[PDB]
């Protein structure tokens, strides 16, 4: 098959490394820390989307909102996207 | 000929001693990064620059194995290798312990 | 404790063959790997930190590649306490690629038998092979 | 067709997890004693008996290793099986370390 | 740290098949492989000191041990800390006999695979295999 | 065999067949009446005055008295080891010249 042909010949990569972080311009702490504890989220690599308490991961690009008391940022960061680098610890840039 | 000098002399499996540290369980594909490196050898390096020192090599090779299979999955616009896993394999034949310290 | 662990005290440390075969022949239809280079330098600045003698090579072909082998086996390890040998390449089960074809990993390997490479004997011979070993894909199973 | 939620669900290899614990290397025979036993498993439960409550298993199937590596070579009336040795493989894919105590 | 060993509490220590062949049909040309219930009996004692589940198998058929992992393969581990199959017959890579003839190995393993026995996943199978994978034989080397 | 399939190889056939075995279980012990330390240490009847080596030493070694000068035989391998100088260690001296032996090794002998 064109797909085993494309592996056999190793062509086939992961571009992760191309589509993460979502968004370079908020990879830095500080530049988080810009725009909920904030240096709390910003460590747990949040920056504010500036709607409600509605923010954004750099790395993911997953949302949370509507943050609830004893909502650690980081906890919370992981339990709905498990899957993220700046979560899992995966290189990131 | 021979002599029945058996029992003095001594020997050791010349197969011995050898470990394969490979990057992906047998038959299946190893994945590289666009242009990062690869999975595995981005994940050794990490694990024998932090345990190195303190850590048995099959001990840190197993932390590999962690790294690579939690830490990592494809990303393609192909929905045939997107999301795929992998899990690199040990394959020792070591006969002690290898600490670099 | 006694043959608990290899000794590593030997003057030095030992090699670290690092293979990093980047661009193949047209004849293999094997494409290139780039971002290999990234490992073949992670990999030097590594082992150089454990204190191991690294030696890169580059697009090496199967001959060269067997070739590298036999004579690096007929070194006198007698001072170093181990061996290390990486292998960057395409592959699939038991066998990796020289920039002109296949070669079978044993091939490689067998140079440094215990029988073959006296100076060795005793001491980790390490392979690292960074390379496919067939086209499945681990489709992975979901984690509560 | 796919979503923007690969971020939001974890996955571990199918793969991952496995020990394969070889009596001898890939490709070679495995000895076995006339009636008592076989070299590999013989040492096995030997040294899951002495260790199982003191180190990994990783280091158990190593010390495996070094004695059916160090304490047996075979006897045959026929030369070419005679003052054989064998040395067992561990395959592992483990992703953490396994202690049974 | 936090969760760099397997986690072993659970309630049962988990299962440990031992599929002891050592009688096989004339149509396999395969020779019987006398002594192999030292080792049955042998690996029983040790890992029920381990306090596994030990269960015995003996002169299985290929069919009769794909039947039997599959089997196994649907019960639920749940409560179990890990799994362990020991294989005891003849073989070659990749290989292992069923008292009627050969059987992939990969096929065994497959039914325990992280998507196909979910309540395994995440837990550490173990498979120790007592067989010849090829014929070639190791010299040895003096010292 | 050699007749029926002439251009395959009998040795691979035996090996594939698994009818290859180690037989080291009915070769060793060497010898079954010097099993036990006490039968050893009944052999050193006569052993030589000058000697510095003591019976219980060489017998818990697994050796036994052969009857001639300081010459002792190890019951398992079948080893023999004599003229013993000042300073060996009967199980030293025992392992250096066989350390290949199954007592010295520690492989089962027979029970
Ligand atoms: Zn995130
Ligand atoms: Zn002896």
């Amino acid at each position: 098959t064109h797909a085993d042909y494309l592996l056999r010949t190793g062509q086939v990569v992961d571009i992760s490394d191309t589509i993460y972080p979502r968004n370079p311009a908020m990879y830095s702490e500080e530049a988080r820390l810009k725009s909920l504890t904030p240096r709390e989220l910003a460590s747990a690599g949040l920056y504010y989307t500036g709607i409600g308490d509605q923010v954004q991961c750099f790395a993911c690009g997953g949302k949370l909102k509507n943050w609830e008391p004893g909502d650690r940022a980081w906890s919370e960061h992981r339990r709905h996207f498990p899957n993220c680098f700046f979560v899992l610890g995966r290189n990131l840039n | 000929s021979g002599v029945d000098d058996d029992m003095a002399c001594h020997k050791i499996p010349v197969e011995a001693d050898f470990l394969y540290a490979y990057s992906t369980a047998p038959g299946y594909y190893s994945w590289r990064n666009s242009k990062d490196g690869s999975w595995f050898i981005q994940s050794l390096c990490a694990m024998l620059k932090q345990y190195a020192d303190k850590l048995e090599f099959m001990h840190i090779l197993t932390r590999v194995n962690r790294k690579v299979a939690t830490e990592f999955e494809s990303f393609s616009f192909d929905a045939t290798f997107h999301a795929k896993k992998q899990i690199p394999c040990i394959v020792s034949m070591l006969t002690k312990e290898l600490y670099f310290y | 404790s006694l043959d608990n662990s290899y000794k590593m005290d030997y003057p030095e440390m030992g090699l670290c063959i690092i293979i990093n075969n980047k661009n193949f022949h047209k004849s293999t239809g094997m494409t290139s790997r780039s971002g290999t280079d990234v490992d073949a330098a992670n990999l030097r600045e590594t082992f150089r930190n454990l204190k191991y003698e690294v030696r890169n090579k580059n697009d090496l072909t199967r001959e060269e590649i067997v070739e590298l082998m036999r004579d690096v086996s007929k070194e006198d390890h007698s001072k170093r306490s181990s061996f290390v040998c990486v292998l960057l390449s395409h592959g699939e089960e038991g066998i990796i690629f020289g920039t002109n074809g296949p070669v079978d990993l044993k091939k490689i390997t067998n140079f440094f038998r215990g029988d073959r490479c006296r100076s060795l004997t005793g001491k980790p011979k390490l392979f690292i092979i960074q390379a496919a070993r067939g086209t499945e894909l681990d489709c992975g199973i979901e984690t509560d």
